[PDB]
């Protein structure tokens, strides 16, 4: 009952057999916005369905030695159909995410991970080293696409804090003797009700393993990890001339 | 005379076909209706076993 699972939003679907219970991010559901809150006059579109379904983004590999991953929201679905060909068309934009994601393992494989949702998930360089040197990051870093970007330095998540704290964020994991995947649903968390697409990033989901992945020779060794999600409650205003970026 | 009880209580002698269907009828295909997104454990049509 709490094991197996069913999603259905859209034209597609996802089952599960070995799963855990679906988590609600800061305790509640997505939504439209209220004639209140709101600011603009132009009446938005609503799709609802050729925006609100599962899009699969890239499949990774999880070796012994491997550190972590980051995604940038909504940046992974920016070139990836008609919510992408409407996010470039419109300037404003909301939006809610379901996130799922998948790795399996047999009964003799072990590890864990930690799959976080943080908002506002600034990057920060190395200041060269020593500290003095004022860098900066890179475009590719911080809008790095649908393929993500590894880190170097997990235990501070490249950003001077811990990732000890990053339980206290709406977060699962993948114990393989237990479970097999993660599913995550998160409203729309900005201070203002719409807000581009493009520019502004308002979250990252973290993919870092605690545990190390090990196994016995005989065994399969490539042990993928996919990323499901999902946009929902997608809104869209502004509507001009396509812009990439 | 069926003075024992295991004569009583017997099944044979049972002429009635037990059917646990029944015909309905059906003059159109089926009317699809409405549906919404569903995000519940448990309920799960598409797991089926063959």
């Amino acid at each position: 009952s709490d094991r197996v699972a069913q999603l259905t939003i859209g034209n597609s679907t996802i089952t599960t057999q070995e799963a855990a219970n679906i988590i609600v991010g800061y305790g509640e559901w997505p939504s439209y916005c209220s004639d209140s809150d709101a600011t603009a006059v132009d009446k938005p579109t609503r799709p609802d369905v050729s925006v609100n379904r599962f899009y699969t983004l890239d499949t990774k590999l999880w070796e012994k030695s491997s550190k972590g991953w980051y995604w940038k929201f909504p940046d992974v679905l920016t070139e990836t159909g008609v919510f992408g060909q409407n996010a470039q068309f419109h300037y404003l934009y909301r939006s809610g995410f379901c996130i799922h994601v998948q790795c399996n393992a047999s009964k003799f494989h072990q590890g864990a991970l930690l799959v976080a949702v943080l908002p506002e998930y600034v990057i920060g360089t190395v200041a060269g080293g020593t500290g003095t040197e004022d860098t900066h990051p890179p475009y590719k870093q911080t809008q790095p696409g649908a393929d993500g970007f590894e880190l170097q330095h997990p235990y501070v998540l490249d950003a001077g804090i811990p990732i000890s704290q990053l339980t206290v964020c709406p977060h699962q994991w993948i114990n393989l003797r237990t479970n097999n995947c993660a599913t995550i649903i998160v409203p729309y968390i900005n201070a203002l009700p719409f807000d581009s697409a493009l520019n502004h990033c308002n979250f990252g989901l973290l993919v870092v393993p605690i545990s190390p992945l090990d196994y016995d020779q005989g065994a399969t060794p490539v042990i993928p990890i996919t990323i499901t999600l999902a946009p929902m409650c997608s809104e869209f205003a502004g509507l001009r001339q396509a812009v990439t970026q | 005379g069926d003075r024992v009880a295991d004569v009583i209580e017997s099944s044979i002698g049972d002429s009635v076909s037990r059917a646990l269907t029944h015909a309905l009828p059906a003059p159109t295909g089926q009317n699809t209706q409405v549906s919404s997104h569903r995000l519940d454990t448990g309920k799960v049509p598409a797991l089926q076993a063959a």
